[PDB]
């Protein structure tokens, strides 16, 4: 295992799908090609893919990381992590925790103020990673995920 | 397809547009021009919109490749199954258990009562205008079936007009999704609705066969009757508890009644078509699993039969803790908490049909400081009453809302004192500010509830509540003792009269005691005798904070827990994560959030730094505090317990919790159950931690926010637990 | 004399057949590099029957023909 983590080609069509393929395995409901348009055409900086350079398919990425930044209120500038995923076979290897250390380094890097992402109250491994980085829970929301359960609002606050 | 109208439809399908000119060839070719980067749009569209879109063919957001069984496909109202009474009963069990669904378990309305056919049938006829839609000729499909779908369409046209008021947050405490289904006018009156329930009764006893079946579908008629009776608690506000007893008795003889038969409905009655072939925006979701009893329609009824109590209330703190504590110890219906503030608040813009709304604002302010205020119109009033409206609310809302709703209050509250200060309007801005540091305390130990605060983050919320419990206590100490003196002044008064002789300065002074005795001496006594019980009220929760504090302080003396992450990381600092914390609190004044290093400082004088045998003996002072201090809050509990069992005209405490006693009962065995386990947990944290120290080849623990089962959850179980892998 | 835009068509109704004998009909609010479509207002016509659905996003697999009404057309000319 040789894991390589690079930006986003916007330009490569076959990896825009094989991102796609990828986050829409663990989702119960799937994102439309234009949830994952709005991301990568408008913020294709802060989408950043693992490889595994010493598999038998190098190029295909088994990780991903799916990332915006926006003004929030007017004086400061929140970054947000929509999407992580992470193959099911290359769980286990820091990968993810990897991947979210390259994207936070980039906002941080964009002048982001603080970073934002939501997240299962039942979804203990993500948990571990985000709190165990700084991220602190602001928020509670009922049943967020409808029968999957209530959700956390995660907060970095880097300035 | 086979069918005669979908082939003729086809040569139709572009008859609306006079000409059609093919650009497939076009679009492909400007598109080859593209950049991959490019998106061509309108420049004033923003592409976040594009995010709740559905994809044509695909199985999780396309609704047209929803699979059907024939059954399902084929499905007909105007088709009597067979056998008719068995099938008409299992129709409307599943309705029913498909209202408890929705309600009860937070599914939604198109999964639900929308799924079923005789619905989706009956809807639409409603709509083009206007007897039931289908006709089958028999008259259990017909008339009794009729009849319960126009209840249960009654009823959700009701939910309907619950939601419009906007008392809870739609699609979180309640669906509807109801698919563009308008009826306007045309769904009949109630007294229609229930004569036609009452008529397929009658239908039903004068069959002379009795089957297990039949029964069954008597008792679920009369309970479609008990829910569109739920509407008289809004349109007349009747406080009668007949139709609601009925619905307990009625769900619980079927629950009897479910094991011993069998229910199939016929196939295809409730399905996902209407997903399919009807107007819809949404993706395609599937049928969750029914509750299995009519358990759900007795929790309905008496969540609504506490709601109706408030009505019986009598003063400003009846229905204060009426709201403190109806929903605290669980969430209650959604339909009965929609009915709280809409009840309590009511179309006369009066609250309960007794006061308006300062009038009831100036109630609390009376029984809290024992003053009658001597303008009227006055817009710090006016302002006041709507931020308390606002605050009774929010105790309606689900147990996370509850807690989101206090950051709006903190703010204006904080805004709203300041004001009355800068004016010189010292009682209310006194009232203000027991309000304001109250829902700050709550706010704060909300969080525990919510999981919110991590472990290493207990001590610095834990001893924040300390600090503000502290100032609320001091706060309520002076009132008190303000109120003594009044009382004092009007027994010196009695003393004085009791020195002088007949005269007429004699006569003046009997005057303006028998006034103050009249009209004064009364509501004093009350006020102190309410006073006494939030000073008891604080300082329990004082205790309780500062023994998690010192909690805190002995794991962290002996190296298993820090006030900060203990996990390196690189992107933040620890200054930023404690501002963001409390950064709710950082806008108030008074009483100011301290500054983060007091918050270091205050810990490292409860952290044992010692070791050996002065770590002993400083290490047994904090055990011996949390035992001592634990068993002086069992016994403050128990003489509010006492209080409340007795009633409020015993003379020494004044809780005003007649309407909600035995919640408020309950709720402080819960908290005695957390406080004996605090005291216990100590002990085996102490036993443990001593062993651990000796052995070089120690476990490796971490700290558990951990909630105990029947006690209060404000105060989590800060417990050891081996860290394993 | 003046070559079509994209930009020229977005706003405007569309007819897209899909590979099934399903129609839709919506204003067309996007469209990317790989002739991805975005489709607001869409009514699905199958045979005998109509329904709306919204906003829609179309791939460019699932397209099997694309028309506008030719009155629409020459004005956006
Ligand atoms: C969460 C997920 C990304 C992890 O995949 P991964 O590549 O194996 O992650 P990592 O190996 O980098 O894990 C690093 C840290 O994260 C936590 N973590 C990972 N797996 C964990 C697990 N079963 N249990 C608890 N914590 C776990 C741990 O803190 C772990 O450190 P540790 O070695 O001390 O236990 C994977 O489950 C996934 O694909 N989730 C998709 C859905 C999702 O959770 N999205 C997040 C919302 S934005
Ligand atoms: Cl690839
Ligand atoms: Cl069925
Ligand atoms: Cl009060
Ligand atoms: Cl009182
Ligand atoms: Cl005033
Ligand atoms: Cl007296
Ligand atoms: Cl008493
Ligand atoms: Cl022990």
């Amino acid at each position: 295992m040789e894991i390589v983590y690079k930006p986003l080609d916007i330009r490569n069509e076959e990896q825009f799908a094989s991102i796609k393929k990828l986050i829409d395995a663990d989702l119960s409901e799937p994102y439309s090609i234009y949830v994952y348009r709005y991301f990568l055409n408008q913020w294709p900086e802060l989408t950043y893919i693992a490889v595994d350079n010493k598999s038998g398919t190098p190029n295909i990425p088994i990780g991903c990381i799916v990332c915006k930044m926006d003004p929030h209120r007017n004086v400061r500038l929140r970054g947000y992590i929509g999407m992580l995923a992470v193959e099911s076979t290359y769980r286990g290897h820091g990968i993810a925790k990897k991947l979210v250390e390259i994207a936070i380094d980039k906002m941080q890097r964009e002048h982001c103020d603080e970073i934002m992402l939501e997240t299962e109250v039942e979804n203990s491994a993500a948990l571990n990673l985000y709190e165990g980085m700084g991220f602190i829970r602001m928020k509670r929301m009922f049943r967020y995920y409808l029968n999957e359960g209530d959700a956390f609002k995660l907060i970095l606050p880097l300035t | 397809p086979m069918e005669v109208d979908s082939i003729l439809g086809s040569l139709s399908i572009t008859d609306d547009f006079d000409q059609l000119v093919d650009v497939t060839s076009l679009f492909d070719e400007l598109c080859s021009k593209l950049k991959p980067e490019a998106i061509v749009k309108d420049p004033r569209f923003d592409l976040f919109e594009g995010t709740h879109s559905l994809e044509v063919n695909n199985s999780k957001l396309d609704s047209s490749l929803i699979e059907l069984t024939a059954e399902e496909i084929e499905f007909d109202v105007n088709v009597a199954y067979d056998p008719p009474l068995a099938s008409v009963a299992a129709i409307a069990d599943r309705l029913l258990r498909c209202v408890i669904s929705w309600l009860n378990d937070y599914q939604t309305l198109p999964t639900t009562v929308l799924s079923c056919r005789y619905t989706e049938s009956l809807l639409s006829s409603l709509v083009k205008g206007t007897g039931s839609s289908w006709c089958t000729g028999n008259i259990l499909y017909d008339k009794v079936l009729g009849s319960c779908i126009l209840g249960v369409c009654y009823l959700t046209k009701f939910v309907q007009k619950l939601l419009s008021a906007g008392i809870v947050f739609e699609e979180e405490d309640l669906n509807f999704n109801n698919m563009g289904f308008n009826t306007f006018d045309n769904l009949p009156g109630q007294d229609v609705v229930i004569n036609s329930l009452t008529e397929s009764l009658q239908i039903l006893e004068a069959y002379s066969d009795d089957s297990l079946h039949l029964t069954m579908l008597k008792h679920i008629l009369k309970i479609i009757i008990c829910l569109v009776h739920l509407e008289d608690h809004l349109t007349d506000y009747s406080t009668k508890t007949s139709h609601l007893d009925e619905l307990i008795e009625n769900a619980n003889s079927v629950n009897g009644i479910f094991p011993q038969l069998q229910l199939s409905p016929p196939k295809g009655a409730f399905s996902t078509y209407i997903q399919k072939h009807r107007s819809n925006q949404f993706p395609p979701r599937k049928i969750t699993k029914l509750p299995t009893d009519y358990s759900g329609f007795i929790t309905l009824a008496n969540d609504v039969k506490t709601i109706l109590l408030v009505d019986k209330a009598e003063s400003a703190l009846e229905t204060y803790q009426f709201a403190k504590f109806f929903n605290k110890l669980e969430q209650r219906h959604v339909i009965a908490r929609i009915l709280f503030p809409l009840f309590f608040i009511r179309d006369d813009r009066t609250v309960l049909g007794k006061f308006s709304y300062t009038q009831f604002y100036l109630l609390h302010v009376k029984e809290f400081s024992a003053q009658t205020p001597s303008s009227i119109g006055n817009e710090l009033i006016q302002e006041s009453s709507n931020m308390l409206l606002e605050w009774y609310q929010n105790c309606s809302q689900n147990t996370c809302r509850y807690r989101q709703g206090f950051n709006r209050q903190l703010i204006l509250w904080d805004s709203l004192q300041a004001q009355f200060e800068s004016v010189n309007s010292q009682v209310y801005c006194s009232w203000t500010y027991f309000m304001k540091l109250s829902s700050m305390i709550e706010f704060s130990l909300k969080g525990f509830d919510l999981d919110i605060y991590k472990p290493f983050e207990a001590y610095s919320m834990f001893w924040y509540v300390y600090y503000l419990s502290h100032h609320l206590e001091t706060f309520l100490k002076d009132s008190q003792n303000d109120i003594e003196s009044n009382i004092n002044a009007i027994h010196s008064m009695n003393k004085k009269l009791k020195k002088l002789k007949a005269g007429e300065k004699k006569d003046q002074l009997r005057l303006k005691y028998r006034f103050a005795m009249d009209n004064e001496m009364e509501q004093l006594q009350a006020t102190k005798q309410f006073l006494n019980y939030l000073l008891k009220e604080i300082n329990i929760t004082k205790s309780l904070c500062l023994i998690e504090v010192f909690q805190f302080a002995i794991l962290k003396s002996f190296g298993l827990i820090d006030n900060k992450n203990s996990t390196p990381s690189k992107f933040s600092n620890e200054r930023l994560i404690h501002n963001l914390r409390f950064k709710p609190f950082n806008s108030i004044g008074v009483p100011e959030l301290p500054e983060y290093e007091v918050f270091q400082q205050t810990l490292k004088d409860f952290v044992i730094e010692e070791k050996g045998a002065a770590f002993d003996i400083k290490l047994e002072r904090a055990t011996n505090f949390i035992e001592t201090e634990v068993r002086n809050v069992v016994s403050s509990i128990d003489e509010i317990m006492q209080g409340i069992k007795g009633g409020d005209n015993n003379g020494v405490l004044v809780t005003g919790t007649r309407l909600v006693q035995e919640l408020s009962l309950e709720y402080y065995c819960k908290l005695k159950h957390t406080s004996k386990a605090l005291s216990v947990n100590s002990k085996v944290i102490v036993n443990t931690l001593k062993k651990n120290i000796k052995n070089k080849d120690s476990h490796e623990y971490k700290v558990e926010l951990v909630h105990t089962t029947e006690g209060w959850n404000y105060f989590p179980i800060q417990t050891l637990r081996i860290k394993q892998d | 004399m003046d070559i079509l835009k994209l930009s020229d068509f977005i706003g405007n109704t569309l007819i897209v057949s899909l590979t099934e004998d399903r129609i839709l009909v919506g204003s067309l609010v996007a469209v990317d590099a790989q002739m991805n479509l975005l489709l607001d207002h869409v009514e699905e016509r199958m045979g005998s029957s109509s329904r709306m659905m919204g906003l829609v996003s179309v791939p460019r697999r699932s397209v099997k023909t694309i028309m506008i009404d030719k009155p629409v057309l020459q004005e956006l000319t």
